């Protein structure tokens, strides 16, 4: 099944940006879909996630800046990111969990879009 | 006959909650009439532990605790004291040390002040994962307490397989708290469940029957 991302680009520090991940997946048996990011040489880390039950959960570094949403009518999940800072520069992926239970162990991943953040000059 | 009568009214008005959000009414100084309360509903089963239906309505207590909630009769099999069903595992468990009753009753057409929920909901799994060790620890609900998963499961399950999760603080281990919703289709007549737990005092029993 496929995941596709949009919205990635360069943004200066403190700006806002929105990514989008449309799931043209064979199955609707995804029970949660999550956003991850991989910064130059750090572990891939979880940024945000939304579930079957609509419980929203976020990574420990976003201080309310990021907000995830899903409209099941368009098979798509949005991640709107505000007050970005250079530390948020990474390659962001969206991922889907099939029968996920407990800690996120995604079964399908996207090709990843990249966000870069520049400060000052 | 002086004494304030036990006020069973809050259950007659509104929608009785789901089983994992059971409403709890405690009575410490009362005149009560269980026959009065039960004449309003169509009681299907009335089973007790370490007491009998005749004795539960016939005695003085130091406190009387009434839990009520929406509960379908189709799941009567999973609602018992010694039970191992998902209800008395993650949803609602009553005390071992105290005399105990468990009532299933349907609300008849004579009662139009009790509104219906969209469906019957209950938690089929609630478990906790630790950060460094992903060993799952099912949060078996303790007696007279709520599931830890009430913090993340909504008032009513939306679809039968819904999945709820919450990340825990690094104080408590930094793991994940996870729950699964499960649903039952609402019935034409709302069906309910009642739990009764009583405490006899060593010196004073002030929750006393009608007479």
């Amino acid at each position: 099944v496929q995941l596709q991302e949009s919205g990635g680009g360069s943004v200066q520090a403190g700006g806002s940006l929105r990514l989008s991940c449309v799931a043209s997946g064979s199955i609707f048996s995804i029970n949660a879909m999550d956003w991850y990011r991989q910064a130059p040489g750090k572990q891939r880390e979880l940024v945000a996630g939304i579930t079957s039950g609509g419980s929203t959960n976020y990574g420990d570094f976003v201080k309310g800046r990021f907000t995830i949403s899903r409209d099941n009518a368009k098979n798509t999940v949005y991640l709107q990111m505000d007050s970005l800072k250079p530390e948020d520069t990474a390659v962001y992926y969206c991922a889907a969990e099939v029968g996920g239970w407990g800690p996120p162990r995604p079964d399908y991943w996207g090709h990843g879009t990249q966000v870069t953040v520049s400060s000052g000059s | 006959a002086e004494g304030v009568e036990c006020d069973f009214s809050p259950l007659l008005s509104g929608t009785p909650p789901q089983v994992y959000n059971f409403k709890r009414l405690v009575f410490t100084n009362c005149n009560y009439n269980l026959t009065k309360l039960l004449s309003l509903f169509s009681v299907n089963d009335f089973t007790c532990s370490q007491i009998s239906p005749a004795a539960i309505a016939s005695n003085c207590y130091s406190s009387l605790i009434l839990d009520y909630f929406s509960y379908p009769l189709s799941m009567k099999s999973d609602l018992s004291v010694s039970s191992a069903g998902p209800i008395s595992q993650f949803n609602y468990k009553q005390s071992f040390s105290n005399p105990t009753c468990l009532i299933l009753a349907t609300v008849p057409h004579n009662l139009t002040t009790i509104t219906k929920p969209l469906k019957y909901s209950y938690i089929n799994k609630c478990s906790r994962f630790l950060s460094d060790d992903r060993t799952e620890v099912p949060q078996l609900v303790n007696a007279n307490q709520y599931s830890p998963c009430v913090s993340i499961v909504p008032s009513t399950v939306w679809e039968d397989g819904d999945y709820y999760r919450k990340q825990l603080s690094p104080l408590e281990g930094g793991g994940w708290l996870v729950a699964s919703g499960s649903t039952v289709a609402m019935t034409e007549q709302l069906q309910m469940g009642f739990g009764i737990t009583v405490q006899y005092g060593t010196d004073t029993n002030s929750v006393c029957p009608k007479l």
